[PDB]
RNA sequence: GGGUUAGUCGAUCCUAAGAGAUGGGGAAGCUCCGUUUCAAAGGCCUGAUUUUAUGCAGGCCACCAUCGAAAGGGAAUCCGGUUAAGAUUCCGGAACCUGG
């Protein structure tokens, strides 16, 4: 029974040391040496900035023409929604003038791009930095012009309420004010009385109802955006090493199939089934 | 051990003694980025493996077995060329647009004429570092030679600038010091 | 090869599908240490639905947490069961599984 | 000769030590002091051979990656044998009631992994197979509707099932996001997981074929999109024991959106009654008589519909019998439930 | 023809002067040198070595085959009886040693 206390202290000590040294090495050395950088990436990223900034410029032009309704010279008057499902079918449906639920998924962005400030502003107002963060959002017509801008960095789609249920009942943090803290702390979804404590005004109790009224959006959905404000997803592949590098290559081929980059400013919104996707990422 | 002792005593007795100038042209070799882009070139022109070959054979044979004789059309296979006598054979036509030459071969004398031979034939040779890296791009253990003749039109412009790059980086830099007796400095 | 993939697609289901159990034959193994789950018949002993006794665990909460983890966990097992509305979310349960695995 | 050092046995078997830890747990080989004859039994085993073959396979995968030849690595991965677990399951548990006796620990881990969120060390496919098999196990129970015992706790939900002999004591922790413990190592529980998964897999085969219906259970996809449960599965074709099976016969419930849907859903399925939850309704009420709800203020306050806090279901099945619902009416206080243990 | 019966008496085990394979090196070669020497010369401990989720990781120890004594070194048995011819070895009783 001595092995219990001994290895229990050892694993906690070595795990804290490993996490602290991993926190104190990664941002330290990559700014310490910081590199003998390269001569190629400095130019390829410059071309990638030219492309991405120009497509966001063309997006801003065409959306100002649609929004001010000074429209005489555009390609397409209405926007469109593309649907990638399974030699892979892509269904196109015209845009809906109706608010809806979406579960956006912050993807790792394309290869070597320095991203501008207009896209960074939209992503920062949507808390999508530090990728593998899919977050819930509202489809309207005024929130929609952001979706053309974030589309090369996120993926869009309709999730299922069973999958949304399993997301919320398995994952989720709450920034919380508690008994005695310095109070940057986040608790996972356990106490329904903590829920009704901060949400007794809106009358929101019993996180099953938070799932329900994220599904509903009839009374309050952005209150759930204030309360369940943080989100985290896992990295899908174990990564390095032979058995997982093949998996990385196959899934990069899958992502290169499923994501299409438009750069046309009449870019259709691309929806993928999040339901099979959360068999992977949750 | 003995073999560790000998493999450490090897390359000491070489550099201690005067090497003839037809050797030490090797290790006066290609630098980092140019060899990197050369490998990026030749991985575009990997030869077909035995598995991929047999797989395409089974595909077309099942096609003819149904029959379902689809068409009779294929442009050509393009690949690197790697047989040593075949590499020499592609010279003295000339057909070799680029030749990579491994520095390390244990019978060095298999190789020693090839820089002078591509010199007189005007073939843009380059001495590459490591025959294992040649074997990797040609699905062998080692290859020690790498000739490349046929190139698609998508890649032909990259080929010419790579040739000019090598002739700038190899033929200009190392030509006079190629004539000099290397080594001789004790260990 | 199309027929081969057709074969493999059926054989993947057919291999995992078939199974057979057999008849009564005991394994009289002296070295095998098969034990049932403890506290299986002690579920009324856990308070676990608005019951009184775990309030004593409120008195000995510092006594529980002051003890070793092998003594802390069983002592902190019973706790004040309020209602349906909250279940604290099972920090102890994974450690219990890992401890049982170490016992095996 | 009776005791063998783990280093000695692991070098005689020429296996890696972590895979020796796999094999000991895997065959039930028990003690760094191990029986010589048990290692002699272990000395020839094809799963050991396929483990060593997998080591050489990963070595060939490393040379495939280091040579950069992707397609040969694809050929290696596709043309790859998989070690199965099934033969030592049958020669470990020949008698099927011994598998029924030892399914009890096998359920519990797989339910806990079905609760567990997706991580890096535990794949989602692992969790997918866990949740699938656990939903299958629950869906089989709701066929014969045969448990008898219910337990409500801060630690788990302990149900034992009266099926073909012993009552089997499986537990499900509530579907809450759990802080992962850094203290544990998954490398053992994954071996237990895979062993129990294959074992319970073939036991589900004999229980589905013995119950006379198809061992793969079909589900409507849109029913799964409503709720990922046992009720997702449809169960095909090719009495009930009194009173607990078909307790609350012809009985229509209205579970709220407030209640925990899962274990109450499973209890009503153990009763055979129907489930109507408004949480299922907003995905997109004639016969409903009873509301299971735990709320202080009830809005529409239908006198025809009976308002009940859920312990009534937890107490009726622990008795097997009906009790009055005045205590279970909100907001009346409840008897401190001490389950029959 | 018959006769020599042992845990305890010896050999066996240890090393002595000395002999002598191996690693190596000489020699046209039969073979000669050399004996721990210019050798990768084995066998012990720990491991949820905590994540890469089906592949061994982290350490510890330090000289050397074998033969060579019925007088050197060395676990332990005595009395009495008995045979044509045997006995600290058989018979009767009484002891001890080693290993488990």
């Amino acid at each position: 029974x001595x092995x219990x206390x001994x290895x229990x202290x050892x694993x906690x000590x070595x795990x804290x040391x490993x996490x602290x040294x991993x926190x104190x090495x990664x941002x330290x050395x990559x700014x310490x040496x910081x590199k003998f950088v390269r001569a190629e990436s400095i130019v390829a990223k410059t071309l990638a900035t030219s492309r991405e900034k120009e497509r966001i410029k063309r997006v801003s032009i065409l959306e100002d023409k649609k929004a001010k309704n000074e429209t005489q010279h555009i390609a397409s008057g209405k926007d469109f929604i593309l649907k990638i499902t399974e030699g892979l079918i892509r269904e196109k449906t015209t845009y809906d003038g109706k608010p809806a639920l979406l579960f956006i998924v912050r993807v790792r962005g394309p290869l070597a791009v320095n991203i501008p400030n207009k896209a960074f502003k939209i992503l920062s107002l949507l808390r999508l930095v530090e990728t593998n963060t899919g977050v819930f959002v509202k489809l309207t017509k005024n929130v929609y012009p952001l979706l053309k801008v974030i589309a090369p960095y996120v993926v869009i789609g309709k999730p299922s309420l069973s999958s949304i249920r399993s997301l919320i009942q398995k994952r989720g943090r709450i920034i919380y004010k508690g008994e005695n803290e310095a109070e940057p702390h986040e608790i996972v979804l356990n106490d329904n009385n903590i829920v009704e404590e901060q949400l007794g005004d809106h009358g929101i109790i019993c996180v099953e109802d938070i799932i329900h009224e994220i599904a509903t959006m009839g009374e309050s959905f952005s209150v759930c955006n204030f309360f369940l404000q943080p989100f985290k997803l896992n990295r899908e592949v174990s990564g390095f090493g032979s058995l997982n590098r093949l998996r990385k290559i196959k899934q990069r081929e899958a992502e290169s199939r499923t994501r299409q980059f438009s750069n046309a400013a009449t870019a259709p919104v691309i929806e993928v089934d999040i339901d099979s996707l959360l068999a992977k990422l949750n | 051990p003995e073999y560790v002792r000998v493999q450490r005593q090897k390359k000491i007795l070489s550099i201690r003694l005067k090497v003839p100038p037809t050797i030490a042209q090797f290790q006066y070799t290609l630098d980092r980025n140019t060899a990197a882009e050369t490998f990026k070139l030749f991985n575009k022109y990997r030869p077909e493996t035995a598995a991929e070959k047999k797989e395409r054979l089974t595909k077309e044979a099942a096609a003819v077995a149904e029959g379902k004789s689809k068409q009779d059309a294929s442009p050509k296979p393009y690949a690197v060329k790697y047989g040593l006598n075949h590499v020499v054979a592609l010279i003295e036509n000339k057909k070799a647009k680029l030749v990579l030459i491994a520095n390390d071969v244990d019978p060095i004398e298999l190789v020693v004429f090839l820089p002078a031979l591509c010199k007189k034939m005007g073939v843009p040779y380059a001495i590459v570092k490591g025959k294992a890296r040649l074997g990797t791009l040609v699905n062998q253990k080692t290859s020690a030679v790498a000739a490349l003749t046929e190139v698609r039109a998508e890649d032909e412009a990259a080929l010419a600038k790579l040739v000019s790059t090598i002739d700038a980086n190899f033929a200009d830099k190392y030509d006079e010091v190629k004539k000099h007796w290397g080594g001789g400095i004790l260990g | 090869p199309k027929k081969l993939k057709e074969m493999k697609x059926x054989x993947x289901x057919x291999x995992x599908x078939x199974x057979x159990x057999x008849x009564x034959x005991x394994x009289x193994x002296x070295x095998x240490x098969x034990x049932x789950x403890x506290x299986x018949x002690x579920x009324x002993x856990x308070x676990x639905x608005x019951x009184x006794x775990x309030x004593x665990x409120x008195x000995x909460x510092x006594x529980x947490x002051x003890x070793x983890x092998x003594x802390x966990x069983x002592x902190x097992x019973x706790x004040x069961x309020s209602a349906l509305r909250k279940v604290p979310g099972y920090g102890e349960s994974i450690r219990e599984r890992f401890e049982r695995s170490l016992d095996l | 000769r009776n005791f063998i050092t783990r280093s000695q046995a692991v070098r005689k078997l020429q296996v890696s030590l972590a895979d020796f830890r796999r094999l000991c747990i895997f065959k039930g080989i028990y003690p760094t002091f191990y029986y010589a004859k048990d290692i002699q039994y272990l000395m020839h085993e094809p799963v050991l051979a396929k483990f060593r073959e997998h080591k050489t396979f990963a070595r060939k995968l490393t040379r495939a990656l280091g040579r950069g030849e992707v397609s040969s690595a694809k050929r290696l991965e596709e043309n790859r044998d998989s070690y199965t677990l099934d033969h030592i399951i049958k020669e470990r548990y020949p008698s099927f009631p011994d598998a029924i006796r030892d399914i009890d620990d096998a359920l519990n881990m797989l339910f806990l992994f079905s609760n567990l969120p997706s991580t890096n060390q535990v794949s989602s496919k692992i969790i997918n197979d866990a949740q699938k098999i656990c939903n299958q196990w629950l869906a089989y129970v709701a066929k014969e509707r045969l448990v008898r015992k219910v337990f409500v706790s801060i630690k788990g939900v302990y149900y034992q099932a009266n099926i073909k002999g012993e009552e089997v004591r499986w537990l499900v922790p509530f579907k809450f996001p759990e802080n992962i413990p850094s203290d544990v190592d998954f490398r053992i529980m994954l071996t237990f997981l895979e062993f129990y998964s294959t074992l319970l897999h073939f036991v589900l085969y004999k229980l589905y074929t013995d119950s006379g219906l198809i061992y793969p259970p079909k589900l409507d996809l849109k029913k799964d999109k409503i709720i990922s449960g046992l009720s997702s599965y449809i169960l095909e074709s090719r009495k009930y024991d009194s009173p607990v099976a078909s307790l609350f016969s012809a009985f229509v419930f209205y579970v709220s959106r407030e209640v925990p849907i899962d274990i109450l859903e499973f209890l009503i399925l153990s009763c055979g009654g129907n489930v109507i939850s408004e949480a299922a309704m907003d995905q997109i009420m004639s016969k409903v008589t009873h509301q299971i709800v735990d709320r202080p203020v009830l809005k529409n306050k239908v006198a025809g519909r009976t308002y009940i806090q859920p312990q009534w279901i937890f107490d009726c099945i622990n008795k097997g019998e009906l009790v009055p619902a005045n205590k279970y009416l909100p907001g009346e206080a409840l008897p401190p439930h001490l389950s029959p243990w």
